[PDB]
């Protein structure tokens, strides 16, 4: 996984014995991490086509 | 009565807009139909405190504790 | 890895794991969890009432 | 005509005099994470949170209690003012311990969201992290002083606004208790006005301790009784 | 280190504590010393004479001089709990320190702990099993130019030996209290060869001075 | 000028070291204490204003502002509030040994500068903070006081003039930071000893919102003498920036350790040799050099041997001066150990307002027991220097500077002895 | 002169201090009130 804390979850050897870790679980978990305020677009080659998010 | 769940029904009663000025809100709610009420903004008021106000000579302004 | 039966568990000559911390009711993602948490009569925190709707379990 | 000058991140604003620095960032728009300042008690400056860059000049200062001198400019975006929140953030989590589940606060513990959005991911400090026995202050008030992140907000609430005087700092160095040195149930007026103030899950209610959480409890305006202001 | 009450009789107010009309002197002299306006001032001397009056304070001093001095006394209990002097605990009549930081570790301060630890039998911390050799190691109590020091009550001892310990652990047994100066010649703080420091006597109002 | 100077006497500012001819108000009035300070008092205190600031005297104490522009900033006009002097006997910094001995053996010139002190400011009266460690010297210093007042000299018609001024002793009762200069001011107002935040300034709040100021004993000390002696020949000392006649002295591993009075300038290993007997297996055999007491780092040999003794040179070799400590440690003994009871020393003697010294002081002494017995990895030893920089500035006070700057001062300079530590370690488990 | 001129502190008691202080309490300028004569009236 990424090396961030914030976004991805830590496992579960440093939230058992650490306190940021089992902070970021709680709140990650709880609240939500929070997303930066845009619009954005994006496609993948999905089997059937262009997949589309928007 | 079979889970002690909480059945509602109110359907309108988990709707919650976030607006960004009163007159918006007015202009939406009068636009929209139903009645409304407004509860006025009450901002927090600007007040003044300094750490040598607070150890002061003859003020009774004093902390006695740190 | 199997996704199953949804069971609890509890501690190695002891009583419940359970804490009613109220994470799993946050984080089900159709809101089947459902927990009523009291106390009981030694003071450490504990539960009522802890539902799993099945059909809403999307596992 | 006591107007002063100064420069959040270039923008100007015109400050009264003999204010604070967090009271003008607070004017523009900005917040500064703070911990032992509250706008209803005296400014102390204990928690070292409040900290923000001034220019030309090397030294971190506060800003709880520093009055606003003339033609300020201040980095709240600067790189030593966010190592320096980092620093302290994780100073905070060193001694508190690992107790959010089972706490009070899920929701409104300020250490969470604080150390979320300003601290560090990662924790240090493998080894060490007393513990403080717990006191009694009375049926209302359950107290779990490990939690205490000894911010000395308490204090100056009861001695400034109840007047009581049971509340005081008791020790040096890590092991400082803050509580009352003799056990007496410290049962008084305004009693429950203090699980508000504790920024922590250190003081906490008692009737209402373990029943719910603060996500699911949907808030709902309301106007008191039984008392002649409401 | 116990910076709880729990009552536990033989504390736990009323346990009879009263000062003498003396004190109350003196406490007139401390309180005239201070500003008006200010007589919530005057609690570390006076909490220090109580424990001059009483080997160890008591509670029902504390709240007594709260009550001579009309503070709350969550402060006569913070200051009682922050200093080093007021021991809470039950003391003897002699109170042992070996003050051992940096140079007194650096010159062999465990020699002078395990001498005091084996003659006087109880380990460091605690206490003897009667009164007069409560032994603790303290921090640094300024004079360092001499060796791992020994303080006994309001008394300094210096460059140290182990046999002058034992003359000094057998005449406190007996009652014979020694010099407060240092041991081994040197009297005081010197450069003990010969006198690298000042020889001729200054002579003062007799030499040149600039206008006065 | 001088090629830096060495020892000479009559250049020694105060007399009366240890064990001298005499002490008493006549031996006092023999060595030169009370000659004719009416004349001098008598005259303005904006004059001694411009003896101090034409003196360029370093205040001394290890905080390194100078003393004319703190008095001068002590010198707002008459209000409606008293003013204070606070001299300051406090020794902490384990090594300190700088004015016990010197109020033992000359407490009346002490008097004769804080009463110097106290009309070159316009003072009412001045509390002596000594520490409460030192009870058979405070009652000597009370001695003193009263000889003073039984001659009809101070308070009420003080030296001729109609200037009241008072002088009174406060014990301390143990503390350490008592020392520093404002928990010392909430400390005499009977509250427990923690200082206040620093940009509301001591010189217009202090004693319960009284314009005081602080100074500490060697200043007070040399302060009268700079009138009655020779304009700016005390300045002839030295360098210029910084000069005096200051207590340079040795505890640690000598023969006979000891006290000097020389110049600021002068090389501290002819000091270290040629006056305390000499290091204990002679020059090559040392293991370092800290100067400064507890709040400098380390020196190792081959930079000491080039070092004199002045506050700009020790900021060129990143360090800081102070009182008695100038010594160096041997080989034999582990620095590591002593650097990690310098740590639990700071840890038992510290307040916690400030989380970050607070917190900090633990983690630096449960690692530095770890570092003792050697059971880290060096990504560890990094992070601390890591933190040691966190530290610094983020305090109210400069106890956290004068514990961070230690491990600092071990991570510079003894980094491979600990890599062998915790390799000797990894050896005793595998 | 090499013949030490104190240790006249040799004889000084556990009350000394406060009678000395106490002995030297006269003859001094009045210490004057301000305001209230505490911060609780
Ligand atoms: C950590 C620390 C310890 C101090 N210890 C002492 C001390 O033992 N004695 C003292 O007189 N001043 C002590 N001071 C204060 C300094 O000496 C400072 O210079 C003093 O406030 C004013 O001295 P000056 O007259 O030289 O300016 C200490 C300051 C700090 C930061
Ligand atoms: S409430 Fe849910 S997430 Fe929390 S301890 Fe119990 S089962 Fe686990
Ligand atoms: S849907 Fe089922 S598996 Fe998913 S969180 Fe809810 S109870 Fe757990
Ligand atoms: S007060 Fe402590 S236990 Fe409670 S949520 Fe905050 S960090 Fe966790
Ligand atoms: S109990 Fe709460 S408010 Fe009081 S000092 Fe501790 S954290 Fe602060
Ligand atoms: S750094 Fe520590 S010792 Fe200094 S004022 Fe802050 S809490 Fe007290
Ligand atoms: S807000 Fe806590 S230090 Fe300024
Ligand atoms: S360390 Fe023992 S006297 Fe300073």
């Amino acid at each position: 996984k990424v090396d961030d804390a914030k976004v991805s979850p830590p496992k579960r050897a440093e939230m058992k014995t650490s306190m940021e870790s089992l902070i970021h679980h709680f709140k990650l978990y709880t609240e939500g991490y929070q997303v930066p305020p845009g619009a954005t677009y994006t496609a993948i080659e999905a089997p059937k086509g262009e997949f589309g998010v928007y | 009565p079979l889970m002690g769940w909480a059945s509602t029904a109110d359907p309108l009663s988990n709707l919650v807009l976030t607006f960004s000025t009163k007159e918006d809100a007015i202009a939406f709610a009068e636009k929209n139909g139903w009645s409304y009420d407004v509860e006025e903004r009450k901002v927090p008021k600007p007040k003044s405190k300094s750490y040598g106000a607070n150890f002061s000579w003859n003020k009774r302004t004093r902390v006695s504790t740190k | 890895r199997f996704r199953g039966e949804h069971a609890l568990r509890r501690y190695p000559s002891g009583e419940e794991r359970c804490i009613a911390c109220k994470l799993c009711e946050a984080v089900c993602p159709a809101q089947a969890i459902t927990i009523e948490a009291e106390p009981r009569a030694d003071g450490s925190r504990r539960t009522t009432r802890y539902d799993i709707d099945m059909t809403k379990c999307i596992y | 005509s006591n107007l002063i000058e100064v420069f959040v991140d270039g923008q100007s604003v015109m400050v009264e005099p003999g204010t604070t620095v967090l009271q003008a960032c607070e004017k523009v728009g900005m917040q500064i994470p703070r911990f032992c300042y509250h706008e209803r008690l005296s400014v102390a400056g204990n928690c070292r949170m409040c900290l923000v860059e001034i220019e030309k000049a090397p030294k971190v200062v506060a800003a709880c209690a520093m009055p606003v001198m003339k033609g300020w400019n201040i980095l709240t975006n600067s790189e030593k003012t966010k190592k320096a929140r980092e620093g302290v953030m994780e100073f905070l989590l060193a001694n508190h311990p690992l107790d959010c589940p089972i706490c009070d606060q899920g929701g409104e513990c300020d250490l969470q969201d604080q150390s979320m959005m300003f601290g560090s991911d990662r924790s240090r400090f493998l080894e060490g992290k007393r513990a403080v026995e717990d006191k009694n202050i009375g049926p209302l008030v359950k107290t779990i002083m490990t939690r205490c992140i000894q911010c000395t907000r308490c204090i100056r609430f009861a001695s400034e606004i109840a007047g009581v005087d049971d509340l005081g700092t008791t020790g040096r160095g890590n092991d400082m208790q803050v509580g009352t040195y003799i056990e007496k149930m410290f049962m008084s007026e305004l009693s429950g006005n203090i699980i508000d103030i504790c920024p922590v899950g250190a003081l906490t209610s008692k009737p209402y301790a373990f029943t719910a959480r603060p996500w699911e409890t949907r808030k709902t305006e309301s106007i008191d009784v039984m008392d002649a202001v409401g | 280190a116990l910076f709880v009450h729990r009552d536990t009789p033989k504390n736990n107010p009323e346990t009879p504590f009263d000062f003498t009309p003396e004190n109350y002197k003196r406490i007139e002299a401390i309180v005239k010393n201070y500003p008006e306006g200010h007589k919530a001032a005057a609690v570390l001397p006076v909490l220090d004479l109580a424990q001059r009056q009483n080997g160890w304070l008591p509670i029902s001093a504390m709240n007594k001089v709260a009550e001579i001095l009309q503070v709350p006394p969550m402060r006569v209990y913070e200051v009682a709990t922050f200093y080093t002097m007021y021991n809470r605990k039950p003391v003897g009549k002699y109170h042992i320190q070996v003050c051992t930081t940096t140079p007194c570790m650096l010159r062999n301060s465990d020699s002078i702990l395990e001498a005091i630890q084996k003659k006087l039998g109880i380990k460091v911390g605690e206490t003897t099993p009667d009164k007069l050799f409560t032994l603790i190691e303290v921090e640094c109590l300024g004079a360092c130019v001499n060796a791992p020091m020994v303080q006994i009550n309001d008394n300094y001892y210096e460059d140290l030996t182990p046999k002058d310990i034992e003359e000094i652990i057998d005449e406190l047994k007996a009652g014979k209290i020694p010099k407060p100066g240092p041991r081994s010649g040197r009297f005081s703080c010197e450069p003990a060869g010969g006198l690298t420091s000042l020889t001729e006597p200054p002579k003062g109002p007799g030499f040149g001075v600039q206008a006065g | 000028k001088t090629s830096f100077g060495s020892l000479k006497d009559e250049d020694r500012i105060f007399t009366n070291l240890y064990g001298r001819h005499d002490w008493r108000l006549k031996g006092a009035q023999s060595r030169g204490d009370w000659y004719k300070t009416k004349e001098i008092l008598l005259k303005g205190p904006d004059w001694i204003l411009g003896e101090v600031k034409t003196s360029g005297l370093r205040g001394r104490g290890g905080a390194g502002f100078p003393t004319g522009l703190k008095w001068s900033f002590m010198n707002k006009p008459s209000d409606g509030r008293p003013k204070y002097l606070v001299v300051n006997a406090d020794e902490g910094e384990p090594g300190t040994c700088k004015d016990r001995e010197i109020i033992r053996h000359d407490p009346h010139k002490l008097v004769e500068g804080c009463l110097v002190g106290g009309r070159a400011m316009g003072a009412r009266a001045a509390y002596i903070y000594i520490r409460g460690e030192f009870y058979n010297e405070a009652s000597n210093l009370q001695v003193a006081i009263r000889e003073a007042y039984e001659a009809g000299l101070i308070g009420k018609n003080a030296c001729g003039s109609g200037y009241d001024f008072d002088v009174f002793v406060v014990r301390g009762a143990g503390a350490y930071i008592c020392g520093e200069e404002t928990a010392l001011i909430e400390s005499i107002e009977g509250k427990q000893g923690k200082p206040r935040l620093k940009p509301p300034f001591p010189a217009d709040v202090g004693v319960f919102g009284c314009p005081t100021t602080v100074a500490n004993v060697e200043t007070v000390a040399v302060s009268p003498t700079i009138c009655r002696r020779g304009g700016a020949w005390f300045a002839s000392f030295g360098r210029e920036r910084n000069s005096g006649t200051k207590l340079f002295n040795i505890s640690g591993h000598v023969n006979n350790p000891c006290t000097v009075e020389e110049e600021m300038s002068v090389p501290l290993k002819e000091l270290i040799e040629k006056h305390a007997g000499g290091v204990t297996g002679g020059w090559d055999n040392l293991l370092a050099v800290i100067p400064g007491g507890s709040s400098t780092p380390l020196i190792p040999k081959s930079v000491c041997e080039t070092v004199l003794m002045d506050f700009d040179a020790l900021i060129q070799a990143q360090t800081g001066l102070g009182t008695a400590a100038v010594i160096v440690m041997d080989r034999s003994t582990d620095i590591v150990k002593a650097i990690a009871r310098l740590i639990e020393f700071y840890k038992h003697e510290s307040c916690g307002q400030c989380t970050p010294c607070r917190e900090g002081v633990d983690w630096m002494n449960k690692v530095m027991a770890r570092f003792v017995r050697g059971d880290a990895r060096p990504a560890e030893i990094d992070s601390l220097w890591e933190i040691s920089k966190q530290i610094e500035g983020h305090t109210i006070c400069a106890l956290g500077d004068g514990a961070a700057w230690p491990v600092q001062g071990l991570i510079r300079h003894f980094r491979p002895e600990l890599e062998e530590r915790m390799q000797r370690f990894a050896q005793q488990h595998q | 002169n090499t013949t030490y001129k104190n240790l006249q502190h040799h004889d000084y008691s556990t009350y000394t201090f406060l009678d000395l202080n106490l002995d030297l309490s006269k003859f001094r300028m009045p210490q004057p009130s301000s305001g209230r004569e505490s911060p609780r009236h």
